[PDB]
């Protein structure tokens, strides 16, 4: 678990403030006068479930304390 | 092999379009003086706090 | 004709069978399985027989 | 049954006899710790053996480190069957070269080179190549 | 319905680098950032040429 | 030094010997059967008692990598060139600059890498081997080579 | 024997001129005039002898004269034995109706069931189809109007009965109308079953028209294309003709090889007729280069003298492939060496080579000399949308042509590892393709 969160913490998505700052810098550059695809951890239940059944996820972390536990009971079986 | 044969959308291969529209909106706001650019803001915080 | 009677999608059958395998068996279905090993009713018994056959080998 | 000897494999760089002993002495008293190295230059071969005084300490040392993700490596620790002694694992060091020789006199050493040249010239004649001088 | 400044600059660059070769403008990774078909490129470039000359 | 006639006859004899007389692609033995090598032996070691990883550059009259790249068109492995540069000098030069000042002579720099790329993206042994083994000429910055 | 000689419509002449055909060959010179008279033909012309236009032009002319509409249903039904040949016939027919107002459609195995059903719903005036799916669409789809059938054409009846569609053909004959229908049959050869089918589908008394070892390489399904690329790159100076199973795979391979700086030419049934003629004429005089084409598209064409003929994909007609290794050597006076890529699962094909008594030679390839461009190909497929789509289409077509092969004892799809097949197309994970496995 400690080694898994060292890899997953290097692909943390940008926060609202950082994304806004990055977009405003580009906007200010344009207002005066070719990038690679980003990388981040995928989240959201529906998004990850859609990724799993399309065979795109390389590794899926499932929380063990979802209060309506039926939200994630099918997930280990779907992943296997 | 996957469950469905839905084709891959073209928006997954090219840069973001929502961000392009948002950047152009910020550009339009900057040109109207509603948003002070970060360089000008950095200039204004080195001139008063004395 | 309408879509409502078209067919069953691959994903739909996949989801139904996965939920069947995960949820378990209701008590009367356990009784039916025990009885078998030792129109609604026909479908239910055919489902139980399919479950038995899939549990055996595949 | 089982022995008190555990074989450890897929060791990272810089995890040698002293490091292995220091880490595995916390699971019990040790009796022998040896690491495989290259003979020509002292360099870890990334596996080794070590024996516990208590046989039941080796089982605990094996159950907790058999799939340890360390330095990008999956340590492979396993207990050996009954008997299965560990031996012949020397702690080699880097072998420096010694420049010694020229025992033969310069006259004989210089005369042998001529006959080597002549024999070399004659050698290629039987290999479908014509070469003069 | 007139084009924008940035679109006109992009079409400027495309025309100045390739001319009327739509197949190369389609496969160019630096100017066709949003990979667009030959038909769309031809239509927009024709509009640009008609407006300019 | 060496009379020209002896070297000429040696090369002619090697050419004759190398071609005396199922498989889709030539194997290692057949691929490099015609490679030419000059063996030079002195008294005692060449570089003393210290290992030298530097290459001695001997001047040649005729280009050595031009026929290589020309004859690499009909080979499974292309002739690629790698240029390793310093961290601070990786942004001062682009592929366009080397294209402008090198295509007029026939030279193509296939890849330009930094020293930071050798410790992040090609750190793993397999990836490093796969990347490095595809180049036939590696030119390193004078400061970074050591 | 010119096209302008026969009295035809204006759109027909426009289309014929556009494709570039001026001097009709003998097969289409001694059959089209009798066909415009309305009689029945039991031909014997070989496949690719120009008979396609010979049985097409009367159909378009009849539809134009009767002035069909989409709500009239189908008027012409063409029956073909193989999935890839029906695609070629449909591609040819798309160009004879560029200016006409009729409607054309294709019904083949492995395609979308509901899409074909809806195309039938809208009303298709000329249907080109395989026997297997015709029965399903006739007996199952409601709203497929076919009572207005005016003509029926059977292509390669010998192939149809060889594959085993004779029961399907009998049921189809029992379903389709018979009175207003003037029918047509073509077969290169004729056995008892051929006239058995001809009698129950044609009017009585119809006019009839009369017209060096082989090598193989055992390769893995995840390395077939990479080894092929290595071989082609190593042998660029020679002349090589590469045969593929489908048109989509031909176009994907040609586009990929041109993208990686390896000049090749392409022929497939989804191209213009003028484009095909231009490329094939170019290939016959360039004394260098590689041409990639489908098996069926290179049947009628007279193959020139080339240094290598590679059969990358399983042959559509193995019975013809066994004979062609000697036929093309009888024709071409040069040493045209043949090669055939076989995967370990389909290695039983050699039996047919041994039983038919042809010399057999095996080729080896070192494992470490392969091109090692898999990473580049996979990076390119994930980035270029157009190349991604073309690769997926080629994968689809390859699987669809592999599933419906006549030699089920050799080319069975159940023993094909789809992950390794998609690996050769640049895909880490196989795309989903709706095939019964």
């Amino acid at each position: 678990a400690a080694e898994t969160f060292k890899l997953f913490n290097k692909y943390r998505p940008e926060t609202a403030a950082e994304k806004k700052e990055r977009l405003t810098k580009e906007a200010a550059a344009v207002a005066e006068g070719a990038s690679p695809k980003p990388y981040a951890v995928k989240y959201g239940l529906n998004h990850v479930v859609a990724l799993i059944e399309n065979k795109k996820a390389k590794l899926v972390l499932i929380a063990n304390d979802v209060d309506p536990i039926e939200l994630v009971v099918f997930l280990p079986a779907l992943c296997k | 092999m996957p469950l469905t044969a839905v084709p891959e959308p073209k928006r997954r291969f090219v840069p973001s379009k929502n961000e392009a529209k948002r950047v152009m909106k910020i550009v339009r706001a900057i040109r109207e003086g509603r948003i002070i650019p970060p360089k000008k803001l950095k200039e204004m915080k080195e001139k008063e706090k004395i | 004709i309408s879509y409502k009677k078209g067919a069953a999608s691959n994903r739909t059958k996949f989801v139904r069978s996965l939920v069947r395998e995960i949820a378990g068996l209701s008590p009367y279905e356990r009784r039916l399985i025990d009885l078998i090993r030792n129109t609604r009713a026909k479908a239910k018994v055919e489902e139980m027989n399919n479950i038995i056959a899939a549990s055996r080998r595949h | 049954e089982y022995s008190g000897i555990i074989y450890v494999s897929r060791l990272p760089h810089g995890f040698h006899e002293k490091e292995l002993s220091k880490y595995f002495a916390q699971f019990g008293d040790l009796k022998e710790v040896r690491l495989a190295r290259n003979k020509k230059t002292g360099n870890s071969r990334h596996y080794g053996f070590l024996e516990f005084v208590n046989k039941e300490d080796a089982m605990i040392a094996q159950e907790s480190m058999n799939n340890y993700l360390l330095m990008g490596h999956l340590l492979q620790v396993r207990v050996l069957p009954k008997g299965a002694k560990i031996e012949k694992l020397y702690k080699y060091k880097k072998r420096v070269l010694v420049e010694k020789g020229i025992t033969k006199p310069v006259k004989q050493l210089k005369d042998n080179m001529k006959q080597k040249h002549e024999e070399r010239i004659k050698k290629l004649a039987k290999s479908g190549i014509e070469f003069k001088w | 319905r007139s084009q924008s400044e940035r679109e006109e600059e992009w079409l400027e660059k495309l025309y100045k680098k390739h001319g009327d070769d739509y197949k190369k403008m389609f496969f160019d990774k630096k100017l066709n950032i949003y990979q667009q078909s030959e038909g769309d490129l031809k239509r927009r470039l024709l509009r640009w040429k008609k407006r300019n000359g | 030094a060496i009379p020209r006639e002896r070297v000429i006859k040696a090369v002619n004899e090697l050419i004759k010997f190398t071609s005396k007389p199922k498989n889709l692609l030539e194997d290692d033995e057949e691929e490099l059967k015609k490679d030419l090598q000059l063996i030079v032996v002195n008294n005692k070691s060449f570089t003393g008692t210290s290992k030298s990883f530097k290459l001695k550059l001997l001047n040649v009259k005729h280009s050595f990598y031009k026929p290589w790249k020309e004859a690499s068109a009909t080979a499974v492995k292309d002739f690629k060139v790698l240029l390793i540069l310093k961290d601070s000098d990786i942004k001062k030069v682009s592929e366009d600059d080397l294209f402008d000042q090198l295509d007029s002579e026939g030279i193509k720099v296939d890849e330009i890498i930094c020293g930071k790329d050798l410790k992040t993206v090609y750190k793993a042994y397999e990836a490093r081997n796969a990347f490095i083994s595809q180049f036939s000429l590696i030119l390193a910055d004078d400061s970074i080579v050591t | 024997e010119k096209f302008e000689e026969l009295k035809l419509s204006q759109p027909t002449l426009k289309a014929i001129e556009k494709m570039g055909f001026t001097t009709m060959t003998s097969v289409q010179a001694r059959t089209i005039p009798p066909l415009l008279a309305g009689r029945d033909v039991l031909g014997a012309a070989k496949t690719g002898s120009g008979k396609t236009l010979a049985f097409l032009i009367p159909a378009i002319e009849l539809l134009h004269s009767l002035k069909f509409k989409p709500r009239n249903g189908t008027g012409i039904i063409v029956i073909t034995p193989t999935r890839e040949l029906a695609l070629q016939i449909f591609g040819v027919a798309r160009e004879l109706m560029e200016f006409h107002s009729q409607t054309f459609g294709i019904v083949i195995g492995g395609a979308n069931r509901r899409q074909e059903a809806e195309k039938l719903m809208k009303g298709v005036n000329m249907l080109i189809a395989t026997p297997g799916r015709l029965l399903d669409h006739l007996q199952n789809t409601k709203g497929f109007v076919f009572k207005n059938l005016k003509a029926l054409i059977i292509d390669e009846a010998d192939r149809i009965l060889e594959i085993g569609f004779e029961d399907e053909m009998r049921q189809i004959i029992k379903i389709l109308p018979n009175e207003d229908r003037q029918s047509m049959l073509f077969s290169a050869t004729q056995t008892t079953k051929v006239e058995d089918l001809a009698r129950i589908s044609l009017r009585p008394g119809p006019l009839f028209i009369n017209v060096l070892e082989q090598g193989y390489v055992v390769c893995d399904s995840d390395k077939r294309f990479l080894l092929l690329f290595s071989f082609l790159k190593r042998n660029q100076k020679k002349k090589i003709i590469v045969f593929l199973s489908s048109c989509n795979s031909v176009k994907y391979y040609a586009e990929l090889l041109n993208y990686i700086d390896l000049p090749v030419l392409e022929l497939h049934g989804k191209q213009k007729q003028q484009k095909r003629t231009n490329t094939f004429f170019e290939f016959c005089n360039a004394e260098r280069g590689i041409l990639i084409c489908t098996d069926v598209a290179a049947r009628g064409l007279d193959i020139p003298a080339v240094d290598w003929i590679i059969q990358f994909d399983p042959p559509d007609d193995p019975r013809d492939y066994i004979h062609r290794v000697g036929r093309t050597a009888r024709g071409t006076k040069g040493k045209g060496k043949s090669l055939m890529f076989l995967t370990p699962n389909e290695l039983g094909f050699l039996r047919y080579l041994k039983a038919s008594k042809v010399p057999l030679n095996e080729y080896e390839f070192p494992e470490n000399k392969i091109a090692n461009v898999q990473s580049q190909l996979e990076k390119l497929i994930k980035s270029n949308y157009y190349l991604h789509q073309t690769a997926k289409d080629g994968y689809r077509s390859y699987l669809q042509a592999y599933a419906s092969h006549s030699l089920k004892t050799v080319y069975q799809i159940d023993k094909l590892d789809l992950a390794k097949v998609a690996k050769s197309y640049g895909f880490p994970v196989p795309p989903k393709v709706n095939i019964t496995i």
